[PDB]
């Protein structure tokens, strides 16, 4: 998980590594309540890395997010 | 009988917990005592009407246990009552068992919540099978119990829930036997109010604020309103003796449908053509153009194409399929061509673009390809090198947003497709992307024609290499 939190912390890959991952969960968002405490603890987590490189680069991240909120 | 009064009384409570606590004991009372048959016969009743109450009370925004738990304790009730049921016992007399518990039944069919009309129908479904019997037989004599209610208001001056209940109350009814429902004024005048409603804008009914559960109403109400006279064009006594445009409107106002941005109302209308173009074999001029001619006003100018636009030019071409015609396809190329500018593409890489807008109106105007009649072999070179060429421009490769729609429409002549490839095998580009398309996971009629036709691969590949070039 070290992986997309260091490409998402970066200004330089910041946007798009945002919108792929967005891309990516949205396919997945059913998989939220499965009850595998396994299986919805990694979205959770991914869904908290990508609101925090929002976060991070308002300016720039927030035009990523608005399609999706 | 206390602790069955005592299930039955938690039943009413406001807190979901207790309502499930009270399904559960009727549950434990039929299935795992025995208390024998004729205490089941005599708390039958308590016990429909506890558990409808429940589906009937719960807050639709809270977890769907309770209501499915309920429903469930129903299913095992009726299954257990009526093991040697008979036809006399359900009809009225010329006491029956099941007669009062199928007119309550009947009485719960227009309910303004929609799991409770679920629940009913599939009640008497299951009563009606058990006796040999057709659902018509038990519901002619509380037919006028449910008709005669909604005869008597003006339709447009109730609430949505109301009136969504009301219409597809008569809807269901309208299915049971050809001759159920007579076309009287009544149903005349509420297939009317029907029409008017359907046609009606958003302003108009009671208008949108844009809040969620308001616009949620409408979209219902406008579902049902086009299921309600997609029934009523299935039957030669509507429209016909009045020889007016009615039909006529009836088929407008589904194309008017067919153009929205909500997609149940797109499916729902969707459905009534499929039906309507089945069933009547052959079309007017006139209506056809007037449904037509929206479509073909936005396809004139490359500036204000959208991708709402060339979706409603697919729905359109699946719905007709042998009514269109070619050039409509050089049109889109060109159209492709002028938006397509060198600089605007060249700004466009660097950047994650498969959100832009005028990418994904090149994707939906590529979209189009695979619905075009059989005569759209020949945009095959065409379409692939603007393609190719596009891709060159953005430096992308193995990966677009324009590969899905290009593989849909080369998975549709593989012969074609793959002569065109065998003619073009000295050069790397064509190659490699014939390769790529039958890596992806949908290219199987592309992968069948190939271990079909290996033998003509390696024949033409032998001959060049025979030939003896440098290539």
């Amino acid at each position: 998980l070290h992986i997309p939190q260091f490409f998402l912390a970066s200004e330089a890959t910041s946007p798009s590594f945002c919108g792929i991952l967005l891309r990516f969960l949205m396919e997945r968002i059913e998989d939220v309540g499965s009850a595998d405490i396994k299986k919805s603890s990694i979205l959770l987590r991914l869904f908290k890395l990508a609101f925090m490189a929002v976060t991070l680069f308002a300016n720039q991240n927030e035009q990523v997010l608005l399609p999706h909120v | 009988s206390s602790l069955a009064s005592t299930f039955c009384h938690g039943c009413y409570e406001e807190e979901w917990f207790t309502k499930q606590g009270g399904a559960l004991g009727i549950q434990t009372l039929l299935t795992e005592i025995d208390l024998g048959d004729l205490w089941v016969a005599a708390k039958q009743i308590e016990f429909v009407r506890a558990l409808m109450y429940v589906v009937k009370d719960m807050p639709q925004d809270l977890p769907e246990k309770t209501r499915r738990t309920a429903q469930v304790t129903l299913e095992q009730l009726l299954a257990r009552i009526t093991r040697n049921a008979k036809k006399q016992d359900c009809l009225p007399p010329p006491p029956p068992r099941l007669a009062q518990l199928v007119m309550m039944l009947n009485s719960e069919l227009a309910h303004m919540n929609r799991h409770v009309r679920a629940t009913a129908r599939r009640s008497i479904e299951a009563i009606a099978a058990a006796a040999q019997a057709e659902v018509w037989e038990l519901l002619e004599p509380h037919k006028k119990h449910i008709l005669g209610p909604i005869y008597a208001k003006p339709l447009r001056a109730l609430p949505f829930a109301i009136q969504i209940g009301y219409i597809d109350a008569v809807t269901y009814y309208m299915s049971l036997k050809r001759d159920f429902v007579p076309f009287d004024e009544n149903l005349n005048r509420l297939l009317m109010e029907s029409l008017a409603l359907a046609d009606a804008s958003d302003e108009s009914l009671a208008g949108k604020t844009l809040e969620f559960r308001t616009h949620d109403f409408i979209v219902n109400l406008r579902v049902s309103c086009i299921k309600i006279l997609s029934r009523a064009m299935s039957f030669e006594e509507f429209g016909s003796g009045s020889n007016n445009p009615t039909r006529p409107k009836v088929v407008s106002v589904f194309f008017k449908c067919l153009y929205s941005d909500s997609q149940p109302t797109i499916d729902a209308a969707n459905d009534a053509l499929k039906a309507v173009l089945q069933h009547t074999t052959k079309l007017p001029k006139d209506l056809l153009q007037s449904g037509l001619r929206p479509v073909l006003a936005s396809l004139q100018d490359a500036k204000r194409l959208t991708v709402h636009s060339l979706d409603n030019l697919g729905r359109l071409l699946r719905l007709l399929t042998t009514y269109f015609k070619v050039e409509i396809g050089t049109r889109l190329l060109e159209h492709v061509k002028q938006i397509a500018d060198p600089n605007f593409l060249q700004q466009l890489s660097f950047t994650f673009f498969e959100q832009n807008n005028a990418m994904k109106v090149i994707a939906a105007v590529f979209n189009i390809f695979h619905l075009l009649p059989d005569a759209a072999r020949q945009f095959k070179e065409r379409v692939i090198d603007n393609v190719l060429d596009l891709e060159q421009k953005l430096r992308r490769t193995h990966h677009s947003p324009f590969r899905l729609p290009l593989y849909k429409y080369l998975n549709k002549y593989p012969s074609d497709i793959w002569a065109f490839t065998l003619q073009k095998l000295e050069d790397l580009r064509y190659g490699r992307f014939l390769a790529q398309v039958l890596r992806h996971p949908d290219s199987q009629v592309l992968r069948d024609y190939g271990a079909a036709n290996v033998e003509f691969i390696i024949k033409t590949c032998n001959t060049v290499v025979v030939s003896g070039k440098e290539t």
